[PDB]
RNA sequence: GCACCGUCUAGGUUGUGGGUACCCAACCGUGCUGUAAACUGAACCAACGGGAGUUCCGGAGUCUUGUUUCGAGACAUCUGCCAGAUGGGGAGUUUGGCUG
RNA sequence: CGGGUAAACGGCGGGAGUAACUAUGACUCUCUUAAGGUAGCCAAAUGCCUCGUCUUCCAAUUAGAGACGCGCAUGAAUGGA
RNA sequence: CCAACUGCAGACCGUACUCAUCACCGCAUCAGGUCCCCAAGCAUAGAAUGCUCUGGUACAUAGAGAAAGGUACACUCAG
RNA sequence: UUACUCUCGCGUUGUUCGGAGCGGGGGCUCAAGAUUGAAAAAUGCAUUGUGAGUUCUGCGCUAAAGCAAAAACCUGGGGU
RNA sequence: CACGAGUUGUUCGGAAACUGAGCACAACGUUAUAUCGUUUUGUUAGGAAAGUGAAGGAACUGAAAAGGGGCAACAGAGAACCUGGGAUUAUAUUCCAAAAAGAAAUUGCAUGUGGG
RNA sequence: CGGGGAAACCCAGGUGGAGGCCUGUAGCGAUGCUGACGUGCAAAUCGCUCGUAUGAUUUGGGUAUCGGAGCGAAAGACUCA
């Protein structure tokens, strides 16, 4: 059966700080212990080492980008315009 | 009265940076021949963390251009860097992320990081994780280049300087919010000596400007200038205005 | 240039006929601490006269004869 | 006014094995043999050619009114000396008498 | 000299008249400040008078709790609830 | 030159004892303080607590002995 | 190797693995053990089978915290 | 208290011979005055700090290679030995003598044997 | 892994071993008795009781920062009674 309704991974933190501040953290906390998709290889394998560093279980390669997720959305606009730029 | 701690840090003595896991400076190749007339290629051997420091790290092998040996660089790694990867350093490199040119060489509105300020000083301007410098124009008659800093300041620069395309690593570290003292025990573990912060009015007269009376308060404006002596300049440092900002938010510095 | 008094921060204790720490002048010339530094440098000559030879914004520049 | 210092150049324009496919001269260019999204190879102590066994040259251009190079620049915290403001950050000292 | 700035140091009012029993004043005049204490909270670890007044708790309570508020001298990051 | 075999030679300093309710610091053979290693049986959840084989010890001024009043890691009391 | 064709299969107490090659047959190699002997009875004192504990070892390797360096030694790439 | 005795190592610990947080000789600068400062972010000093591989005909002579000389760990790195003894009054993985009670490992230099 | 649902999802049973989590030795401290002692066992100790005990934890050796100064999660605390 479900053993927590609301919080899922925060519940190890008790009642003790704030239900707002544990809220955010938990998104930020689920990021960091996933399984992205690697584009090399094809497998949902990449997991954080430190922040900033990742590597993929299947590839055993390792890129350096996000402090809790693969890519930042920052990165994603970048990559089109250096992109667009080339063609020029 | 006696020092104060402000004051007492220009000593050294325990205030000094914790630097003995720390793997050493970062910093580009040297502007060598190769580098001005031509480019090198080097290939990206391993990515790493370092204590103290937010952004990820990379070690780049290339070839020593005199002599039958390899060489080592460690750099700041710009967000999408992997393992394997090729990097082109030089005058004659293409535009990709990774690569380092002359910023003359880069194209108009293009996103940079690792910017020297002056030719030849390794990379100095957009370095923590997640900033970036955006180029704004240039001016052949001049050779020079106008930039925005992270800061929101421009500066211009002699288009002779190199830059490094893309943004770099680590970026969003700000946002998770740290709960705990122990969590900032340990970030600070890595830096040096400066936590917990004591508050100026908890102290003594002896020791601190705002230190004493009955009640916990400062006795005059807490507003200082900005020719008064170490020992004085403690609170609001010529501050050209305080209370909580309405509107936009005016970009900070110097003129 | 002149003596600058050698105490801890510029703070000095006692009269205030004794406070100051940057108008004082030593009571003895550069061309005998010039002769004083090369004679206590060199302790197996023996130091005879010496003479001015040239002068800019920082330094002065005395020679000084030694014998054996 | 004329001589001398005082010259060179990449590149562009005009059925299997072993080989050939130039030279023009002039302009452009300025020291150029490699890449033009990327995803982990190797490269050192000369081969060869020419002039008189063993040399000396070329391969690997020559020259220096001389600065290691880059950015500023006779300004400038750049040096020293005079002068004026500010300055509890700090030092020294004082903070009368009579008095149910 | 002239501008800006309070999550800078800090500050944030008095007099009389007035409704079909009386009482009280929604209302109206008047002197005045840089501004005249807003939302809230209270005899509170902040109320002199004071063992304030009402209710509850006991056979009996200068104690406790809940209310009321002209608050000597409550009050908003000198942070209020 | 390389492999076993064989022959000869292998220098200097430390080494007793203690590590604590008597060997160290505290004026002292002071109920204070002082780092590390090995750790048996039964009860029991047990490195709690109680008793025991091996090892260790009987060293702490003693004898006689129901005053009042005391101290106690000693108890009990009708309504 | 039509292994995952239409509930695919192997495996741990446990958070998973496979066309970038699972499972089955046959092999190569590493680590920790077991067994046979020399030592070794010539010594010591006057026996070989199960359960419980035990960090050597193996199970390959919280974090805005990601876990020292060098001497010495080993192997290779070239060359002789 | 007095007199007389007792501590045995190729392998145990240290040093010879590592590096760390660090120290500060030389060098340079400063100070009326060195008894002051700099001295590991690969690293001294306006800074000429390398003294021998091979050679070449038996001692000489000189190519190569940037960044002076040291110290700081008896719990980090490193480190070739084990049992038995009827062997002391007191020492022992240190003593035991030809049947060493005995069995090993390791360093330096030489001599055969075999191979090349 | 069982049940329900058109779908989004919902209910139930195991496994696993997180936490500046809880009871509690050693350790690190010091709340009350305003206990003992108060020419002491002791120029701060003793007994019971008590706080915490996987962490901002405790501890050995080495090393760095001092007197118009050092260091301080801030008591004018500590710097060989
Ligand atoms: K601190
Ligand atoms: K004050
Ligand atoms: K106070
Ligand atoms: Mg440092
Ligand atoms: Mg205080
Ligand atoms: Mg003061
Ligand atoms: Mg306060
Ligand atoms: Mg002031
Ligand atoms: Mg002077
Ligand atoms: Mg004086
Ligand atoms: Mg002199
Ligand atoms: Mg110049
Ligand atoms: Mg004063
Ligand atoms: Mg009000
Ligand atoms: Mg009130
Ligand atoms: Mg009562
Ligand atoms: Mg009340
Ligand atoms: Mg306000
Ligand atoms: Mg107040
Ligand atoms: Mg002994
Ligand atoms: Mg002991
Ligand atoms: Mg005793
Ligand atoms: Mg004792
Ligand atoms: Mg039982
Ligand atoms: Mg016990
Ligand atoms: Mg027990
Ligand atoms: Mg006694
Ligand atoms: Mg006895
Ligand atoms: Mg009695
Ligand atoms: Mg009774
Ligand atoms: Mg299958
Ligand atoms: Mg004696
Ligand atoms: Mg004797
Ligand atoms: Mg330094
Ligand atoms: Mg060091
Ligand atoms: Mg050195
Ligand atoms: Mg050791
Ligand atoms: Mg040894
Ligand atoms: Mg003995
Ligand atoms: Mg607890
Ligand atoms: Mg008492
Ligand atoms: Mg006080
Ligand atoms: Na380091
Ligand atoms: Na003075
Ligand atoms: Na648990
Ligand atoms: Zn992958």
């Amino acid at each position: 059966a479900k053993r927590t309704v609301k919080m899922g991974v925060m519940g190890r933190y008790g009642t003790r700080y704030g239900a707002n501040p544990r809220k955010r953290a938990k998104k930020l906390e689920v990021s960091q212990h996933a399984k992205h998709f690697c584009s090399f290889c094809g497998k949902f394998a990449f997991r954080r080492k430190a922040v900033g560093i990742w590597r993929c279980d299947g590839c055993s390669k390792t890129v350096a980008g996000g402090a809790y997720t693969l890519s930042t959305p920052n990165n994603s606009t970048v990559r089109s315009t250096v992109r667009r730029l080339r063609e020029l | 009265g006696k020092t104060v701690l402000s004051c007492r840090k220009g000593n050294g003595s325990v205030y000094q940076v914790h630097g003995h896991k720390r793997l050493g400076p970062a910093k580009l190749r040297i502007l060598d021949y190769a580098e001005r007339h031509g480019y090198m290629r080097g290939v990206v051997k391993s990515i790493e963390h370092e204590a103290g420091r937010g952004a990820a790290l990379a070690r780049v092998e290339f070839r020593h251009p005199y002599k039958f040996r390899r060489v080592k660089e460690l750099m700041v790694a710009p967000e999408g860097m992997f393992t394997g990867q090729s990097v082109f350093c030089g005058q004659k490199a293409p535009l990709a992320i990774g690569n380092v040119l002359p910023l003359g060489q880069i194209t108009e509105g293009c996103i940079v990081c690792n910017v020297e300020a002056k030719p030849g000083d390794r990379g100095t301007l957009a370095r923590a994780s997640g900033d970036y410098c955006i180029i704004i124009s240039h001016n052949h008659e001049t050779g020079r280049t106008r930039l925005k800093l992270p800061s929101g300041q421009k500066k211009s620069v002699p288009s002779t300087s190199r830059a490094m395309i893309g943004i770099i690593s680590g970026g969003g570290r700000i946002e998770k919010p740290v709960l705990k003292a122990g969590n900032s025990f340990y970030r600070f573990r890595g830096k040096r000596n400066c936590w917990p912060k004591v508050r100026g009015v908890a102290r003594n007269p002896v020791e601190h400007p705002h230190g004493g009376g009955n009640h916990q308060h400062i006795g005059h404006p807490s507003t200082v200038s900005r020719h008064s002596p170490p020992g004085q300049k403690v609170g609001l440092i010529a501050a050209r205005r305080t209370g909580r900002i309405r509107g936009g938010k005016a970009v900070k510095g110097a003129w | 240039g002149g003596r600058k008094r050698p105490v801890h921060k510029g703070i000095t204790y006692g009269k205030p006929k004794t406070s100051g720490v940057l108008g004082m002048k030593l009571n003895k010339n550069n061309q005998a601490v010039a002769e004083q530094r090369l004679g206590k440098r060199f302790g197996n000559l023996r130091v005879l006269n010496s003479y001015w030879v040239n002068m800019d914004s920082t330094f002065k520049w005395y020679e000084v004869i030694a014998v054996d």
